[PDB]
DNA sequence: CGCCCGCTTCGGGGCAACCCTGCGTCTAATACAAATCCGGCAATGGAGTCAAGACCAGGTTCG
DNA sequence: CGAACCTGGTCTTGACTCCATTGCCGGATTTGTATTAGACTGGCAGGGTTGCCCCGAAGCGGGCG
């Protein structure tokens, strides 16, 4: 049954799920919350610069501006070497 | 009711479904026989697969594809339809179909008996004709109607019939007149008298063509008025010619269909308690067959009644459907589809069903409309069971499809595979090489497979330890066998037991865990001990190893099933890990002694002292590695640590003489001190030649008087030393060590001699073929066993030939006969005995004829083990299916009934010599009742072990009778108590109080039946144990007198004359083959014989000796001649394993008088179900039932059981489902077959009440210490 | 050597949470004989007036707004072939000759 | 003294449950209508993107 | 100690722009139904094996004469 759960690959969701929540913890309130509300992480939504610029009463200049230096954040060696080797 | 089914469960009830069941389980009408679309391959709208019906093929996403998300989760799409959720709620979610017209269930009309037959009282090959529209009836009838009526119907009947008579008397008018024209133009021409008397003989025939034309029509309305008089309900109308002249004329007065419909109409307008009373008032009042017939259906009658169920569900009117997951069509790699032959099923169901849907709306003739009904029906019947009626509806290359019945039934069933058991993980099988460095609870282990076995824990300890960032580094780093792995993998490996198997798995001793260690190589190292009791050789043999898991798992392992706990038999205690084949010859050459070897102690004492002396084993120990003492010569040791025998003891010391600092001065070899050595220092000296049985004697001492880690370290150190010295005693084999004996032709010349006298006295016709034969079979068994006994005492006690063989480690003597000395006799093909015979040895060499003839007794034997092996198995099978379910549940039940053992009766000289069936009859039961010697003191109480000192005190105060208690005798209700079963024999303690001594018993029974090397084999113990009658069947006597023995012309007559005044009891066919019974001398004419002495020789029936001798004779008999079998290969089996057997079979009752209490004659219901009843139904109603003790076989036995689910696995599982399914039979779960199925705790040993809920916590004193 | 399938479904693996999920309505349709069964539908879309049921059959909601009831034709009868290759003309003839006949069979 | 008549006993038949002595190619299109795919512009409108550019706040340097 | 500056996130605004979302329309393909006028009018798996249960003749003994 090729379809099947091949059970090494769930624990390793469940283990890389735990390791982005704490890599994402090393970051401030603002930016782990406008990265999950980017990125859907907590309910499944993606939702856009407006809708974070909304619930953060904001522009949506100014998300974007702190979007890409969160992801120019997380691009380290130091704080993403336990992501790298997720793939 | 559960549908989320959270592991809690008490009963699981079976019953009929009923159309509104069938059409509430359903998620929607699957209406189009289409399963996919050949193009885009998605489920097709309506169809088998359709994902409307059963459910999402995807995770979480609609058949559209608008919702895709799980925060749409339960809501139904608006178009496609599709509920979104799971795609493994198409697992589950079931389908109905929509019938048109009404169609029978198969089950239920054609078995035997056929349940709607005996329910309406229809004949089946009648029922056959109405529900396949070959013949109508008569659905209802009308009788007020026609009874008030019936006047005015019979004149309209009696002016439709004048008014035949008055057109047929026309008739014979008109041809009157046509005769009468044709005589006066006959007679008034010139005519020929012969013609015209033609001419007069053709209008006479016309005349009564015209009559008997009219006697037809008349016939004809006097039958269908006939019909229409016998006009009552459940009549068969055939050829339906007569039915349509019957409908058109009183149409108003009755109803008459044809089908499925008619059949459910007449369960419609059905009452139960009619035909319920009306039955019950015939069997009161009836006798012979008619009786019969009216139980045999009142069984059903009662059975709908009684529950609260109803006969509509037997016609059924919307087919389920499986769901698709079940039945998937799967594409292989390269578009292969695979379908799964139910669907061509349902096509057809679907494809029947909707044509005539179309017909019945178009409008078409009955022809038509009755062939499509006729076509459903048999469909449905296909669907539900194929092959059934006629001929199985077949597939490509004639292959008959597997219908929906046929994934319960037969070898490839779900029942049958979920007995036969699943596959595992964490399992892995090698090849078997000997371990002779590890200690008994180690093993081997290939450690290229161990690293595949224990993979998830070193990947979790080399994640623990800083070596891979997380798992899966740390898997890759597994598969490319860093090597950090090794070091860890010893760190996980250490102190985690594994199991270990060899198939087949005999008995309970299959299955031993082990502590891993790892091992170079690829071979699993086993220990050398271990052997006997998995009976593996090293030929090339491969054992599984599995892995516990869990805690509850590795505490089974490490403490239930461990290898050093398991030494003994559970059979007979025995023990298994006992020295054999190379350490027995080691150990014999060890300590035997040589008289007159190097450095032996002699007292001559002339000018020199003895010199034989030696001050300690050291110094004797150093003066044979200086080549001086050789090992086997007889000195004078001064010991000072090994424990002297109870005499030199007594002598020396008296009290206790507490070796540890005690001298004392022993005369034997060095050897024996060496061998008293690896024993104990609280057991004694030995001072004896270490034979096998001598080895047995002290195995089984030390593990009766000892713990149990005692004994696996002295069995490891008598294994080490045995093959230290196997190695030294030079045990070869060469061409000049296999003597043959020297006067070996002389005696074969003698023996020639005698057999040439014979022959020649055969040619001279003095004496028939088989005479002959006889008398050279006779002179060559003679000339054999001469032969034998001239190389028995031709030979030395050195020669390793000899040495092997009479150290008890391998081999008889038979074998060196055949390969010194002469081969003998040789069987025939059949079993006769060719009589040449072979003269020669396989030193000497055969020649070809003499092989040729070897030849046919070896494949025999092969043949003989191969069947032998495959009954030994079904044996098993079915000894384990009957008594799975006797586990011990009580400590005591406090009875005071029990058997009584002989053990040991006395000689003519009063002396009481030791009966020889005593430690398997005697031993390990706990005493009933006292024990008083001559009115005396009461030596041993009651409650006692029976070991062997207190037996040896009965002995020795000289009682043989004693009264012991059994299980035949125990008094629980669900299974047998603790003090009835006595010692359990595999650890020497009080059995315990979740024990399942059932299945011990059924496997220590069925393993030793492949050495069963044969009416006297393994069929004698079948046909024991089935209670069949004997082949041989020798009489039984009823009463006591002197005999009337007459010896008729060719089979006699015996007659009993009876001791009072009786009867004389005649038998009557007893062929002069059997021969008279021998006793106290031959039989003789008036011999005063005993009650249930055995008439003839051969072998009882236990049916006679039950009903005339009572139910405690019989169970002395079955145990006795099962017994006598086994005694023949030299097994020993303990009494209690076969008494656990033959207890189950005289749990039930025969019923003769029904009393008052819902009874019928010739049931067999249980003896504790039969008795509490008729304790309480003695008041308000006091008519007690009448019951027998009855003797059934386990085959029997076995089917009669209280769970439909145990007795579905067995045989007929159409059969047992049915008949569950008609009386709503719920089950209780209390067998441990049902808890294995279900995946539930099974009800034995650690997972009883008892032990499960124990609560564990820390002591309050410890608690405050940290 | 091995042979591998595969069913026609992808297989997630997620979280089934039960707290936060999409909003959804109920609404309650209604078949022939008296059947009624509820259908969750989500918010942000269209009621359709009629939904196949569980039971098999057609059934309507149970708040009346009339959609459109039939639309549909009758397929083609045995009548419309006959009409469609003869005249009535013809007809009439084969029936006057027809009633002509039971006449003379009956009373004539 | 003989004679009927159901009761029991065995036979034969009948039937229910499993394997292989089991395990074929077929007129041939037309006519038409409805549904559906799909290919390609043709309105977008919201969402992302660049860049300027202002906003002070507290180190940092200079007086 | 006071002023000028550098650079920190912080935030607005104007302009660009880009790509999904319907939407229409024309055509291509794909699937479903109706129609063909010499006359033609009742077939094939299949048996064989093994074992067990249910009814019918038949002695036959007891009631009957
Ligand atoms: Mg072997
Ligand atoms: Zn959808
Ligand atoms: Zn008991």
């Amino acid at each position: 049954d090729s379809e099947a759960v091949v059970a090494v690959d769930a624990v390793s969701f469940t283990l890389l799920q735990d390791q982005l929540q704490s890599v994402l913890d090393t970051l401030s309130e603002r930016e782990a919350g406008v990265v999950r509300l980017r990125f859907g992480l907590t309910d499944g939504q993606p939702r856009t610069l407006d809708e974070i610029g909304q619930v953060y009463g904001v522009t949506r200049e100014r998300i974007r501006q702190i979007e890409s230096k969160t992801m120019s954040k997380l691009r380290h060696p130091s704080r993403s070497q336990v992501l790298r080797d997720y793939l | 009711g559960a549908m989320l089914d959270v592991n809690f469960f008490d009963e699981l009830r079976i019953g009929l479904a009923t159309a509104e069941d069938i059409r509430q389980w359903s998620y929607g009408e699957v209406k189009k026989p289409e399963t996919i679309n050949y193009r885009t391959l998605k489920p097709e709208k309506d169809g088998l697969f359709c994902e409307k019906i059963f459910g999402p093929t995807r995770d979480w996403e609609c058949y559209c594809g608008k919702y895709k998300r799980v925060r749409f989760k339960g809501i139904i799409c608006e178009r496609c339809g599709v509920e979104v959720t799971r795609a493994k709620v198409r697992r589950e979610r079931m389908g109905h179909i929509e019938l048109a017209a009404p169609v029978t269930h198969i089950w239920y009309f054609k078995g035997v008996p056929s349940r709607l037959g005996y329910l309406l009282d229809l004949a089946p090959k009648d029922l056959e004709k109405i529900i396949y529209f070959a013949a109508y009836v008569i659905t209802s009838v009308d009788e007020e109607m026609r009874h008030n009526e019936l006047s005015t119907l019979e004149a309209e009947m009696a002016v439709e019939r004048k008014a035949v008579e008055d057109q047929r008397d026309g008739e014979l008018e008109a041809r009157a007149q046509k005769l009468e024209a044709d005589l006066a133009e006959l007679e008034a021409e010139g005519a020929k008298a012969d013609a015209r008397r033609k001419v007069r003989d053709g209008g006479e025939r016309e005349m009564r063509q015209i009559r008997d034309r009219a006697q037809r029509e008349l016939d004809r309305l006097e039958d269908i008025w006939s019909t229409f008089t016998k006009l009552a309900p459940k009549q068969l109308i055939v050829d339906e010619n007569l039915y349509r002249e019957l409908v058109d004329r009183y149409g108003e007065y009755f109803t008459g269909a044809m089908g499925a419909e008619s059949i459910q109409k007449l369960i419609e307008n059905f009452d139960i308690d009619a035909e319920a009373e009306s039955l019950r008032d015939v069997i009161r009042n009836g006798k012979g067959q008619k009786k019969l017939r009216a139980l045999k259906r009142l069984k059903v009658v009662a059975a709908f009644q009684q529950s609260g169920n109803s006969p509509m569900g037997m016609v059924l009117d919307a087919v389920p459907v499986i769901p698709p997951e079940l039945r998937p069509m799967v594409q292989l790699d390269g578009g292969r589809f695979a379908t799964s032959d139910l669907n061509d099923l349902y096509r057809r169901v679907i494809n029947r069903n909707n044509r005539l849907k179309r017909l019945i709306d178009l409008g078409a003739p009955e022809i038509i409309v009755n062939n499509e009904k006729r076509m459903l029906q048999e469909s449905v019947d296909a669907l539900f069971d194929n092959g059934r009626r006629g001929r199985p509806v077949t597939g490509p290359g004639n292959r008959p499809l597997k219908s929906l019945s046929d994934l319960l039934k037969g070898k490839q069933g779900r029942f049958r595979q979920n007995l036969l058991g699943k596959r595992v993980d964490y399992s892995g099988r090698s090849v078997i090489v000997v371990g002779p460095q590890l200690k008994l609870h180690q093993c081997g282990l290939p450690k290229l497979m161990a690293l595949e076995l224990f993979k998830p824990f070193v990947m979790k300890r080399l994640v623990d330890l800083n070596h891979a960032q997380n798992i899966k580094s740390a898997k890759r780093m597994v598969e490319r066998q860093r090597p950090q792995v090794w070091d860890v993998l010893e760190e996980v490996i250490a102190e985690h037991p594994v199991l270990l198997n060899r198939a087949p798995t005999l008995h309970r001793l299959g299955i031993q865990a082990f502590e891993p260690m790892l091992v170079e190589g690829k071979a699993i190292q086993l220990h050398p001990l271990v052997c006997e009791a998995f009976n593996a050789d090293f030929d090339g043999d491969q054992m599984a190893v599995h892995l516990p898991l869990s805690a509850e798992a590795q505490a089974e392992a490490r403490i239930l099933m461990l290898s050093s706990n398991n030494i003994l038999s559970p059979a007979s205690g025995r023990p298994l890990a006992m020295p054999r084949l190379d350490m027995v010859t080691g150990l014999y050459y060890l300590t035997t002694e040589v008289p007159g070897d190097t450095g032996e102690y002699q007292p001559a004492s002339g000018d020199h002292p003895e010199t034989g002396v030696y001050s300690s084993p050291a110094e004797a120990i150093m003066a044979a590695d200086r080549g001086v003492l050789s090992v086997r010569a007889k000195i004078k040791v001064r010991l000072t640590q090994l424990r002297p025998p109870v005499e030199i003891e007594a002598e020396l010391f008296g009290h206790s003489g507490w070796q540890p600092g005690d001298a004392w001065m022993a005369e034997t070899t060095l050897g024996r001190v060496m061998f008293n050595e690896l024993l104990p220092l609280g057991y004694p000296f030995v001072n004896k030649q270490m034979h096998k049985k001598v080895q047995a004697a002290i195995i089984n001492d030390l593990a009766e008087r000892y713990p149990m880690i005692v004994v696996a370290q002295t069995v490891d150190k008598l294994k080490d030393a045995g093959f230290y010295w196997a190695t030294r005693s030079g045990v070869t084999v060469s061409m000049a060590d296999v003597l043959v004996p020297p006067r070996k032709k002389e005696i074969l010349d003698h023996y020639e001699e005698r057999a040439d006298k014979v022959e020649k006295q055969f040619q001279r016709g003095a004496l028939n073929h088989d005479e002959r034969n006889e008398a050279l079979v006779e002179i060559w068994k003679e000339a054999t066993d001469e032969v034998g006994q001239a190389l028995r005492e031709h030979y030395p006690d050195d020669n390793p030939i000899i040495t092997i063989v009479d150290s008890g480690a391998t081999g008889n003597f038979t074998q060196t006969r055949t390969l010194a000395g002469m081969k003998g006799l040789v069987t025939n093909p059949k079993g006769e005995f060719i009589p040449r015979p072979v003269k020669s040895s396989f030193r000497e060499g055969l020649t070809v004829l003499e092989y040729f003839i070897n030849t046919h007794g070896a494949r025999k034997g092969l043949a003989d083990t191969a069947l032998r092996t495959a009954d030994s198995g079904y044996l098993t099978r079915r000894l384990v299916d009957v008594s799975q379910d006797v586990i011990v549940r009580e400590h005591d039940c406090q009875t005071e009934r029990g058997i009584v053992v002989e053990l040991a009766e006395r000689a003519p000289d009063g002396t009481l010599i030791r009966d020889p069936y005593i430690e398997t009859s005697a031993y390990a039961r706990t005493l009933g009742t006292d024990a008083v010697d001559e009115a005396g003191n009461v030596i041993v109480e009651r409650g006692q072990d029976l070991g062997d000192p207190e037996i040896d005190a009965l002995l020795a105060a000289g009682i043989t009778q004693v009264k012991v208690r059994s299980v035949l005798t125990c008094a629980t209700s669900t299974g047998v108590c603790a003090t009835c079963y006595g010692r359990s024999m595999a650890t020497g303690k009080l059995v315990d109080i979740g024990e399942a001594v059932g299945i011990v018993a059924a496997q220590s029974i069925g393993e030793p039946g492949t050495q069963l090397t044969m009416t006297g084999g393994l069929p004698r113990v079948q046909e024991l144990f089935e209670a069949r009658v004997p082949r041989g069947k020798a009489p039984i006597a009823d009463v006591t007198g002197r005999v009337r023995l007459e010896d008729g012309e060719r089979f006699y007559k015996i007659t009993i004359v009876p001791d009072d005044g009786g009867e004389e009891v005649v038998y009557d066919k007893i062929s002069k083959r059997q021969r008279l019974r021998v006793f106290k001398r031959v039989l003789s004419d008036g011999d005063h014989v005993e009650v249930g002495q055995q008439l003839m020789e051969g072998s009882a029936d236990p049916h006679e000796v039950l009903r005339v001798q009572g139910p405690r004779e019989v169970q002395i008999h079955l145990v006795r001649e099962v017994q006598e079998v086994y005694r023949a290969q030299g097994v020993s089996i303990h009494d209690k394993h076969i008494e656990v057997i033959v207890r189950q079979m005289l749990r039930r009752v025969t019923i003769i008088d029904s009393g008052s209490t819902e009874f019928l004659p010739g049931s067999l219901i249980d003896r504790a179900e039969f008795e509490a009843e008729n304790r309480r139904v003695v008041a308000e109603g006091g008519e007690p039932a009448a019951g027998r003790p009855v003797l059934m076989g386990i085959t029997k036995a076995s089917l009669a059981t209280d769970s439909w689910l145990s007795a579905a696995s067995f045989q007929e599982t159409t059969r047992v489902l049915t008949d569950a399914a008609i009386n709503c039979r719920s089950d209780k779960l209390n067998g441990l077959k049902e808890n294995v199925i279900i995946g539930k705790l099974i009800p034995a040993g650690t997972g009883i009440n008892r032990y499960r809920n124990i609560a564990v916590q820390p002591t309050e004193e410890a608690r405050a210490a940290a | 050597r091995v042979l591998r399938g595969s069913r026609l479904g992808a297989v997630s693996y997620e979280t089934d949470r039960n707290h936060d999920l999409a909003p959804r309505q109920i609404a309650r349709y209604r078949t022939d004989n008296g059947e009624e069964f509820e259908v969750p539908f989500a918010d942000d879309a269209e009621i359709p007036g009629t939904w196949l049921c569980r039971n098999g059959m057609e059934g309507t909601l149970i708040e009346g707004d009339l959609p459109e009831p039939k639309k549909v034709k009758p397929p083609r009868t045995h009548w419309d072939m006959l009409l469609e290759r003869r005249s009535i003309e013809e007809l009439e003839e084969l029936l006057k000759e027809r009633l002509e006949l039971i006449r003379s069979r009956r009373r004539g």
